[PDB]
RNA sequence: UUUUUGUUUGCUAAUGUAAAAGAGAAAUUAUAUAUGUACCGGUACAUAAAUAAUCCUAUCAC
RNA sequence: UUACCGAUACCAAGCCAUAAAAAGAAGAAAAAAUUUUUUUUUAGAAUCUUUUUAUGAGUAGAAAAUCGUGGGGU
RNA sequence: AUUUUAAAAUUAUUUGAAUUUUUCUUCUUAUAAUUUAAGUUGUUUCUAUACAGUACUUUCUUAACCCACUCGUCUUGAAAC
């Protein structure tokens, strides 16, 4: 269904799973568009899996915004933090998965100084 | 202030514009460009001394008599406490079924109307809305069981506005009670709770 | 015809009028109950 | 070992590396055992090796017969897998020994975890038909056994509502 | 259909219509005790009905008739079958609805003493012209090997006496009540009495 | 009398429907003694509450409720369509609903 | 059977309702007629005939 | 004869994309605090931004924009 | 950051006409405000005086209503016996 939270309208919380991904392990759920005569999904019979389509797209204005209302920015390094001193309300940091604990801490500290939200501050905590 | 477009004559109350909204390419601005909201306008039924059921609240089904149309729009109501148990209460027009019955159409009671009106006038809108401080105080008790409730009650009592309201209610009761008591059936009606039953179909009931 | 008119009256009643009737019935029941007791 | 334990001071373990017994039979035996006091399990195993009480074959029950003994476990089918029982008996003995070595009284010990996995099969050949070689593999198994010693938020409005409800009830 | 359990006196009703009425109610969610199902009627002639039922009977499963159309031939059971026909009984909801229906032949241990309702939309009196052939279901059932018809009739007869007895008592009670009312209208107040008179009582 | 009615009793039937298409945005409610379009129309704005019980407690209670508005009458026989804040589940399809006298 | 508190190592305290909000209602019978009552199926007299469009039952707290 | 129910068609409104169309190389707005502080924004990326309107089925096929893997220079 | 302006409309004033004699009669001379213009604003609760709870968001898991035939493939045509 539609998933309003505020101004964020999401048209489709459910992921589009590959057709028959449920039936055969070898067929992974990652959407693949069924070519092939007689597919039924391709043909869009009532009661089968839906086809992802551009109709489902989120409004241009709120698109990549998270529930926060902030665009996610991934950050590896203190230097990178600096671009978002002038955008501390619009963007929120995520610290890269590969950043070390000490470095992570440092980054978190910097973020606090900047007033910028960190979405994964708790990593290695 | 009022506007008279296509014969309606709508009546305009001056509203405040609280919500700020983010402007397109520079900074914030208040949402409501409009300054004067059209007034509620209650239905041709809600009078000044009619008995009415309270549909929704803790006092659910108690028949109480209407007191004041309260400018804000939602109105005041009393089951002159000592008769019915309903205090001086504010209620929306929607959570009331006003009956066809009127207190000031009985021959005994009708002569006490001016005083009642005066009393109603004495009541205000802001005398209901509880202030922040009181609320805060109430909240502060949540850091045994019945004791807490008692404390809350005490706090409620303490409020000056509440006290004033209580006084007003008492006055109203004094004014009204004896006559009501004397008209015994009416008193009983006032006391009793309105209920739907099998036979009372609701869509056919002109009450 | 009588029953029709009674029905009409019932339909057109005010809440208070309904309450009045209820009260009357209650009174009657009380009296009726007393008489039954006496009989027994 | 596959369990969650907390205090291994109260547990006694025991294993078999690559037992040359059939997985299915031994699995059945394990199933029959599990959640038994250790000594009782041992007794049961001894009975089955002397063909007095069956082990009921509930899961891997294709073709397995229809014994009189299976009534004891509300079932029709059962068997008396001897070799499997012997292997299992050995591992039970080992477990008991371990318990003794610790300070665990063997009366109070329950089998909390009797796991039988299948191990890598030994390969042999069988000869069929029109010059066709087929595998004739064993289905050996690992057995793990663990014996073990045995004997908010209020809110003001919500509160008010509750009170009102109580009053109404009264 | 907002009652807990409707008892339906199936006498004088037209099988199919009655069944239809029942089915919808059941679906909605309403226990229904179809009682006195010997006396349901069918709109054909008797012979015609028998023929139809004969045909139905004939359709068993060729291979193994333990399975396949069960020819339940107690009138109640026939009624039940009919009801089922008009329900989505292969679902869960449908099944539940079906379960909710109880059917009886004659009237037994609670359903003597429950009020018995009537579906006038499905009453033979109102639905067939009197120059049309109808048939009592019980008779039809008997013709097709039910047997317990006479017994049922006897039971019904027995029950009727009891009912009559009860009714006499009830009547007497009513009379007494009326008398009391008459007596005790005078003893109330005037205005109240007047009001009462105005609204019928 | 402990507790007062103050609602018309009702039965939450299926959803709005074709023969074999569902439309779970609307439910159909039967209101007790209302047999016609006209009579149904009396209720058209009234608020409807499906209250139901659960095993686990929630805000410290076993009862919860979903609210709806009664949108429109539903053809000739006094049934009404009711639109709920969150769609009602089909577990509900025989169940009692309370159609309040508010507004 | 009654009372209280509860069901907010695999476990060893323990929950589920396809339906409570008054879920009220026992003649029987015919449908171009019924039912009682009193006599000997018959006769005479009552009774129902929009029959749940009704009746019953609710609020009078301690 | 009415009334009704009834599609992914129709209608109204929203959002996505496509297509086309308008059109575009300088500035304080508000609220909250108590006259001064604090809070957000204070845009100008031409395959880009803003707005408009219409349209959206699809195998064989065609195209464009995206996504990802192994390695290279930066 | 000047087509959320302009005008329309409305209210309260002011000058001059009109035949629909009219507490909504119309136009127009001027002036202020307003919204019926110029796409929803307010009021009051609640979440809540909370740091996660049984509420809230979300994943999975079951049910239930309705629907749903084995994909690939050659084929006019495949759920295909
Ligand atoms: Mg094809
Ligand atoms: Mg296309
Ligand atoms: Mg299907
Ligand atoms: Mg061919
Ligand atoms: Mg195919």
């Amino acid at each position: 269904a539609v998933k309003k939270v505020g101004k964020i309208i999401k048209k489709r919380t459910k992921k589009f799973t590959r057709f028959q991904s449920n039936r055969f392990m070898r067929v992974k759920p990652a959407w693949r568009k069924p070519r092939g005569i007689d597919c039924r999904v391709r043909r869009r019979y009532k009661g089968t899996n839906l086809m992802p389509s551009i109709g489902y797209g989120s409004n241009k204005k709120t698109k990549f915004l998270l529930p926060n209302n902030k665009y996610k920015y991934v950050v590896k390094n203190v230097k990178e933090m600096e671009p978002l001193i002038m955008n501390h309300t619009k963007y929120c940091v995520q610290i890269a998965h590969n950043v070390s604990s000490k470095k992570r801490k440092q980054i978190i500290e910097r973020a606090k100084q900047m007033n910028v939200s960190v979405i994964n501050a708790k990593a290695r905590l | 202030k009022h506007y008279n477009v296509k014969g309606k004559k709508k009546v305009l109350v001056p509203v405040n514009a609280k919500k700020t909204i983010n402007k397109k390419y520079f900074g914030r601005k208040v949402a409501s460009k409009k300054k004067y909201v059209v007034q509620r306008k209650l239905r041709k039924s809600i009078e000044v001394g009619k008995v009415a059921i309270i549909l929704t609240g803790k006092h659910m089904g108690k028949r109480c008599i209407i007191t004041k149309i309260l400018n804000s729009g939602l109105l005041a109501v009393v089951g002159p406490y000592e008769i019915n148990g309903v205090p001086l209460k504010r209620v929306d027009s929607r959570y009331l079924v006003v009956t066809s019955t009127n207190i000031f159409n009985f021959e005994n009671i009708a002569k006490l109307k001016d005083d009642f009106l005066n009393y109603a006038q004495d009541i205000d809108d802001d005398s209901f809305i509880k202030t922040l401080e009181i609320k805060k105080k109430q909240k502060k008790l949540l850091k045994f069981m019945n004791n807490v409730i008692d404390k809350i009650k005490e706090i409620r009592k303490e409020d000056p506005k509440v006290q004033k309201l209580e006084g007003i209610q008492k006055d109203i009761g004094s004014l009204l009670k004896p006559e009501i008591l004397k008209n015994k059936v009416f008193a009983h009606y006032l006391k009793s709770k309105f209920t739907l039953r099998n036979d009372m179909v609701l869509h056919k009931m002109k009450f | 015809g009588k029953k029709m008119i009674i029905k009409k009256k019932r339909d057109e009643a005010t809440d208070f009028e309904r309450f009045q009737v209820y009260f009357a019935k209650r009174e009657l029941k009380k009296k009726m109950t007393t008489i039954k007791n006496k009989k027994n | 070992y596959a369990k969650k334990i907390r205090n291994l001071g109260k547990c006694a373990k025991g294993a078999g590396v690559d037992l040359r017994v059939h997985f299915k039979n031994t699995y059945e035996a394990a199933r029959a055992i599990r959640r038994m006091k250790l000594l009782e399990a041992k007794k049961y195993l001894n009975d089955v090796i002397e063909k007095k009480r069956c082990v009921p074959f509930r899961k891997y029950n294709g073709g397995v017969g229809r014994t009189n003994q299976a009534k004891e476990f509300n079932h029709t089918q059962g068997r008396w897998p001897a070799k499997s029982c012997k292997f299992l008996l050995n591992i039970l003995d080992n477990v008991q020994a371990n318990a003794e070595s610790r300070n665990l009284d063997v009366s109070k010990l329950r089998l909390i975890h009797v796991m039988v996995n299948k191990a890598r099969p030994g390969r042999r050949r069988t000869y069929k038909a029109h010059g066709r070689i087929n595998p004739f593999m064993s289905s050996p198994c690992h057995i793990q056994i663990i014996a073990r010693e045995i004997n908010i938020s209020n809110q003001n409005r919500l509160k008010n509502k509750s009170v009102k409800k109580q009053q109404t009830v009264q | 259909m907002y009652k807990k359990e409707y008892v339906i006196d199936c006498k004088g009703h037209l099988l199919g219509r009655l069944a239809s009425l029942i089915a919808k109610e059941l679906l909605n969610g309403q226990r229904i005790v179809a009682v006195r199902c010997e006396d349901i009627n069918i709109s054909g002639s008797l012979y015609r009905n028998k023929l139809k039922y004969q045909e139905f009977l004939r359709l068993r499963t060729n291979t193994n008739p333990k399975k396949g159309p069960l020819h339940l031939r107690e009138p109640s059971k026939i009624l039940w079958r009919c009801v089922r026909g008009m329900l989505p009984h292969k679902t869960y909801k449908g099944q539940l609805a079906l379960k909710k229906l109880k059917v009886c032949v004659g009237m037994p241990y609670p359903y003597d003493k429950k009020k018995k309702y009537v579906l006038p939309s499905a009453l033979r009196a109102f639905r067939l012209k009197k120059h049309r052939r109808y048939c009592r279901l019980g008779t039809l059932s008997s013709r097709v090997g039910w047997n317990y018809d006479t017994l049922v009739k006897k039971n019904e007869v027995l029950r009727k006496q009891v009912s009559k007895a009860y009714y006499k008592k009830k009547v007497n009670n009513l009379n007494e009540k009326k008398e009391i009312k008459t007596e005790a209208l005078n003893l109330i107040n005037p205005e109240q009495r007047q009001v009462l008179e105005n609204f019928g009582y | 009398l402990q507790a007062v009615r103050l609602y018309e009793k009702g039965v939450i039937l299926g959803y709005k429907r074709s023969q074999r298409n569902q439309d779970p945005n609307f439910t159909l409610i039967s209101i007790k003694n209302v047999n016609t379009k006209k009579h149904a129309q009396f209720y058209v704005g009234k608020r409807v509450a499906y209250v139901y019980r659960t095993t686990k407690h929630h805000d410290g209670v076993k009862i919860k409720c979903i609210w709806g508005k009664v949108c429109r009458t539903h053809g000739n026989s006094g049934v009404i369509r009711a639109k709920f804040k969150t769609h009602i589940p089909p577990k509900a399809f025989g169940d009692r609903v309370r159609i309040l006298m508010y507004p």
